[PDB]
């Protein structure tokens, strides 16, 4: 029983930073994207 | 004159590759991971 | 009981800062090296003594030197989360590296930092009840562990005299390589090991990098999983010190099981439950399985294969919940297979220890938690192979000098090379003779 | 652990500024000479490069020399120009004229006492001093001339240092003065003797980078420049911060130099892409290794596939697995053999930092010892022996004072050093 | 398991933008690139055809070849055009004058170096690659000259994976050009030593396919275009999901070929029925293979019935029972007994995939090796022996610097793969 209950721990634990850490890489990718878009706006001064 | 070295802080640490997963160790656990460890001397 | 650690160079120190947050999370000192009040059970055995000692005040500070020739590392470690476990004076640092040169750590700047290491190895020896023995973590591909780590062994081996070194050695993998450099003070390094060492364990990244994609599910393994494989080998050989147990082994039954004569000490070394903890929902790990597991070759934490050699000596050592009728059953099986083979002048070709403390488990870590592991160390004559592959690259470069400018330069005879080339071409044929049967038939 | 830059010439002041915005702009201090960071990591390692002066400020260790001061007015007049401390900037009255032999012997020694007083009361500051870097191009007049000049003195005072130099050669293609050759063939004949190791960039090589790979409508010579200041600070990485797998400019010049005449070496900065083209392709270990390997991204006329390699190196700045660099490296040597040198088994070295450039998740420098060198010295010794047989132009270097003696020894010099590449080469084993 | 597509010429560049629509629509990927669909099944497959970009994005494996970039402007100016790797398009600076000579050996040996490094460097970056992928059209001058050169290049240096083609051929009765018979001669000449299985399609099948099965009262290439999409995205649907019997290219290739020559294929698709007539009749598996071999159905001029089969092939995608497959094709090889080759007991291969095509219930591919297949040749060859006895238009071939030698050569090639299709036809047991 003791061994059982110290696997079943581990596993959540395991599951709980893996979430987190997807959750960090969403943030990085919207962040990266929004700074895609703004570097377009570098469009307009060539124009004017 | 050499200044002594000022000691870091906790998110300073974070930044290499080291020290975060050291402080991943220290810091990131749930209630039920820290009773992993126990002494069984002189029990059997 | 103490031991005594000795952590040079830059995988020295970062090996270190693996085991001694292993032995820390063991033990149960926290990082400020107060121990808590809630972690008593009444009494309190001198089990840290091994590896910590006392102020008086109840601090702990652990038995250990951290040397480097750069600042970066320790002064990383000065200023990391252990700041105040360890006392200042212990982290020694130089101004300048030795440029993956031996011949530079060697002759011209470990010279100058050595009689401060001396001082302070002579200030941890004079505070034990009694010394059994120096670790000594280090790589033999790189300027500052090569060249310090013979002039402080030679130093070592005058002042001490018969006490027992153990060495824990980084070898340069068989194909993967960090540095063009890396035979010429492998090839040194081994020629000051064989003097100066008792025992001297051989290590592969290659090997680990291996074991940790084919075991364990790790798609971008880095250092740190390296350095806590060798901190769980090195828990699991030093356990028999510091907890209790059925058979007991002192690090003098190591030397004396293990070597049958005084050059043939080096040692391979494997580890058996490295699994997942998804991974351990699906196996029962009795006494017998892991058993078998340790002698397979993808079990290894070196590039060797052991089906090319033969046995001299195996170390078993089994901790935790373990009965000795399984390891005596567990034995006999292993000695009936027929691609495992002793040399006919080895018949009782097994030592076996059984301790009941189990692995730590660590926070961060990828190992799974078990009732069980065993840990093995053994001499066997495949370890001729990883010399000849060293030689062969050596006798490449060396044949055209391609660059040996550097060491000639600093303070070196061009003669070292051929003394060390000769000393390693002996020691084969040394290896090549133990393995011979002797024949006395009418 | 601490450098000391000399910028010289047009070229090298030019370089020098935009270096030193390149390196205020990585350790966050502001154009006034205040720290105005935002992490530690910045701060610890800022005396490598900087001197603290009282009340907060920093300032770069550097010396600033010219024979005419128009490009000294012209970088005080600067953004950053106020940072540098006024007794470093050294000029004269009367300009080099394009010739080696006016800039070494005449106008050179009346200046270059003043150059050592200055580089002397720098050194003897430091703590402990690593090695020099030195910024010049080789076809002009008072770069090359003064710039070996100095360099010669400095390896007479400072032999146990490292001399590093980074230098700007004439292109074929293009020349912007006539008596290119001459300047080239005696800075080569200097270098040689007195380097220890000296990276060379050909101009067309970054026309080439910027228009392919940047598709820059109208680059500029600031644009070449940030290129310059890229690898120069590239290279230095691994002094002021933190990583996994150390390394240091000794180590470099130890893993890369076989014997101590052949110190030539290519260079070239991978993640070179518009950010636009970026979303089209993530950034990793072997993405980095394959443009890091193509052509297009280095920096000399010279081709590789016309060499071989002996010897390489790889710098990797940001937070990446040691196992996939050391994989890359093997699968790299082992799929293309033919083009790495047989007696030496593994070529490359490695080396990992934790932090990267600003604004980058991952780059790498790639420093390329390849024997496809020998190709820009033999293309200059041809437009030489072309000029030297009509004795071209020459009267003004003899009435200077020059023997003819001087430029059969430095083409000879050059001629053998050409020999001992080309040796080298034979891809044959024979 | 992932393929790597090649589009040359106008014709293959829409083409392969309507096969891209196709593929991108099924898989769920957004115009910008970002995966939006809804079921895993669509994700678990998605790298066979898509590289991964960084923050989300997927690249298509294609690389676009034209001569001008007329047409390439066009795709890039189209809906899906955004998606594409600005990278991957390669054109050059005049066009290919509608001359295979031009397009094979001057402009072709031009540009093939840039295509073939972006080949390998697509190739190389697969962890495991299946075979590549190539459409382009015979009739045209890049696309016949620069597609067979770069055919053979990939041949040479992968000579272990998959070639597979497909290829339009010019129109008897509806030509676009007057040349087209040299330039069908020497490509077809080239396939035949270079192709492992070419599938052709004649483009009046298609205008016979839009005018008589969907009634359409104004076709546009676009309409012709989606046929060919269609088919071509059907052929790799076992590829890249699951199903009760997997089958792949390989498979189809090792099952149709019985001897190495002989890996021409005619082409056909179901469920093709008007919009009008569509609520008169129900999806069946009897009504597919009734369809299936209806000779309005195929996709070639030449017809079934004045040949015999060799060996057929059928790619069934959705739910359905084998027991019905089975049967089918057991009672179609009973009944019509006289079209099958008497010397193989079973001509005809199943395979069946769960996930049909979106908004049919059923759909069935048929690829068929049939000798009537060299009527096409045959009719060509007539009309190339016309013009080469009167030595048509030859200066223009042997300015650009043929040998007369190649047309000779290439006629009696191609004559005997017509007496050996013939030679199939009538063999007999004896
Ligand atoms: N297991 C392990 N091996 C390492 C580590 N760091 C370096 N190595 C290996 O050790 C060899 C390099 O030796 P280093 O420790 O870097 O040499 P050094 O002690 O720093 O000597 P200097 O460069 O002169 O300062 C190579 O084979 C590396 O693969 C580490 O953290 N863990
Ligand atoms: N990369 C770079 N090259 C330069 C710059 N200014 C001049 N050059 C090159 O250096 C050479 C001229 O040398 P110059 O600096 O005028 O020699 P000086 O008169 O002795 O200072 C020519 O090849 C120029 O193209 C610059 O700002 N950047
Ligand atoms: N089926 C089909 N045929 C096409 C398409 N575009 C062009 N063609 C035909 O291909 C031939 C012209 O070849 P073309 O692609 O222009 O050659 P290129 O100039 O080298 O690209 C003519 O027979 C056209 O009818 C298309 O989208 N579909
Ligand atoms: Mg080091």
């Amino acid at each position: 029983q003791a061994v059982v209950k110290a696997l079943a721990a581990q596993v959540e634990g395991n599951k709980m930073r893996a979430e987190q850490h997807q959750l960090e890489v969403k943030k990085e990718n919207e962040a990266f994207c929004r700074a895609v878009e703004e570097e377009r706006a570098a469009e307009a001064q060539k124009k004017m | 004159e050499t200044k002594p070295m000022k000691p870091k802080t906790s998110e300073v640490i974070k930044m290499t590759v080291e020290g975060s997963m050291l402080q991943t160790t220290l810091t990131q656990l749930t209630d039920a991971e820290q009773t992993l460890n126990t002494r069984v001397d002189k029990k059997p | 009981r103490e031991a005594i650690c000795i952590h040079i160079g830059q995988a020295g120190c970062q090996v270190g800062n693996a085991c001694w947050e292993l032995f820390c999370l063991e033990h149960g000192i926290q990082p400020d090296g107060a121990m808590p009040s809630d972690k008593t059970i009444g009494v309190e055995d001198d089990a840290f003594n091994t590896f910590f000692s006392e102020t008086g005040a109840g601090k702990h500070v652990p038995r250990a030197v951290f040397l480097d020739l750069e600042p970066t590392v320790v002064d990383e470690v000065r200023t990391g989360t252990y700041r105040q476990l360890f006392h200042p004076e212990q982290l020694i640092s130089g101004k300048e590296d030795a440029a993956n040169n031996y011949a530079r750590g060697h002759y011209t700047i470990g010279k100058e930092i050595v009689d401060l290491c001396l001082d302070r190895i002579r200030k941890l020896a004079d505070n034990c009840t009694g010394l059994q023995g120096f670790l000594v973590y280090h790589a033999v591909g790189g300027g500052t562990g090569s060249g310090l780590g013979a002039l402080l062994l030679e130093r070592l081996s005058v002042d001490y005299g018969k006490k027992s070194k153990l060495g824990y050695t980084v070898y340069p993998s068989p194909q993967v390589s960090t540095a063009v450099v890396e035979p010429y003070n492998s090839v040194l390094s081994t020629h000051s090991l064989l003097e100066h060492t008792d025992v001297a364990a051989m290590l592969d990244n290659e090997a680990i990098y291996d074991l940790t994609r084919r075991n364990l599910d790790i798609e971008r393994p880095t250092y740190t999983n390296l350095n806590r494989l060798i901190g769980q080998v090195v828990s699991s050989l030093t356990a028999s010190l510091r907890f209790d147990g059925a058979l007991n082994v002192d690090l003098t039954e190591f030397q004396t099981n293990l070597v049958p004569y005084p050059r043939i000490h080096f040692v391979l070394t494997s580890y058996a439950p490295v699994i997942s903890a998804e991974k351990a929902y699906h196996e029962q790990l009795s006494v017998s399985e892991i058993s078998n597991a340790v002698f397979e070759p993808a079990s290894m934490m070196t590039k060797c294969d052991p089906r090319h050699g033969k046995y001299m000596a195996c170390c078993l050592m089994y901790r935790g919940d373990v009965v000795p009728k399984d390891v005596n059953a567990a034995v006999a099986t292993i000695k009936t297979k027929r691609t495992i083979q002793f040399v006919d002048w080895s018949p009782t070709g097994f030592k076996c220890g059984i301790n009941y403390q189990p692995p730590t488990v660590v926070p961060g870590g990828d190992l799974a938690k078990v009732q069980r592991a065993v840990c093995m160390i053994a001499n066997s004559t495949a370890i001729a192979e990883v010399f000849a592959r060293i030689d062969h690259k050596f006798d490449l470069m060396y044949s055209k000098r391609a660059f040996v400018h550097w060491y000639v330069g600093e303070g070196m005879e061009e003669g070292e090379f051929s003394e060390a080339r000769e000393d390693l071409a002996a020691l084969e044929k040394d290896y090549e003779e133990v393995g011979a049967e002797s024949a006395d038939m009418d | 652990r601490e450098i000391v830059c000399v910028q010289a010439g047009q070229c090298g002041n030019q370089i020098g500024s935009k270096f030193w915005e390149v390196i205020s702009d990585e350790h966050g201090v502001d154009p006034t000479g205040t720290y105005q960071g935002d992490s530690d990591l910045q701060l610890e390692r800022i005396n490598v490069y900087f001197d603290e002066a009282t009340g907060g400020r920093y300032v770069p260790r550097s010396v600033l020399i010219d024979l005419e001061p128009g490009t000294m007015d012209s970088v005080r007049a600067g953004p950053y120009g106020q940072i540098f401390r006024p007794d470093n900037f050294i000029f004269g009255q009367s300009g080099a004229g394009n010739n080696w032999a006016k800039g070494h012997y005449t106008e050179g020694a009346e200046l270059i006492d003043s150059v050592l007083d200055v580089c002397c009361k720098e050194a003897e500051s430091c703590d402990c001093l690593q090695g020099f870097q030195i910024c010049h191009s080789l076809g002009g007049g008072t770069g090359s001339g003064m710039g070996t000049l100095l360099i010669s003195k400095l390896r007479e005072q400072y032999p146990d240092r490292i001399m590093m130099t980074f230098s700007i050669i004439p292109s074929p293609k293009v020349s912007d003065t006539v008596v290119e050759p001459y300047n080239t063939t005696l800075s080569v004949h200097q270098l040689v003797e007195n380097s220890d190791e000296s990276m060379c960039i050909d101009n067309e090589a970054l026309y080439d980078i910027c228009f392919r790979t940047l598709k820059l409508t109208t680059p500029t010579f600031g644009d070449l420049n940030h290129l310059v200041s890229a690898v120069v600070s590239g290279v230095t990485c691994c002094l002021r911060f933190p990583g996994q797998l150390n390394s240091d400019l000794r180590k470099l010049a130890v893993n890369l130099v076989p014997f101590p005449r052949l110190h030539f070496f290519m260079m070239g900065f991978a993640p070179l892409t518009s950010r636009g083209s970026q979303q089209y392709r993530g950034l990793s270990v072997p993405e980095l290794t394959q443009q890091m390997f193509d052509a297009k991204n280095m920096m000399q006329a010279a081709d590789p596939r016309h060499g071989r390699y002996l010897t390489a190196s790889a710098l990797f700045r940001g937070r990446m697995s040691t196992k996939e660099v050391d994989e890359q490296m093997l699968n790299v040597q082992n799929k293309n053999s033919s083009y790495f040198i047989e007696w030496i088994p593994n070529n490359i070295k490695s080396s990992v930092c934790d932090i990267p450039p600003k604004g980058l998740k991952m780059a790498v420098t790639f420093i390329g010892n390849n024997t496809c060198i020998q190709e820009m010295f033999r293309r200059v010794g041809e437009q030489f022996t072309l000029m030297f047989r009509r004795k071209a132009f020459l009267h003004w270097y003899t009435g200077e004072g020059m023997d003819e003696m001087e430029f059969t020894e430095a083409e000879s010099n050059m001629n053998d050093l050409v020999s001992e590449y080309q040796q080298y080469q034979d891809a044959t084993i024979e």
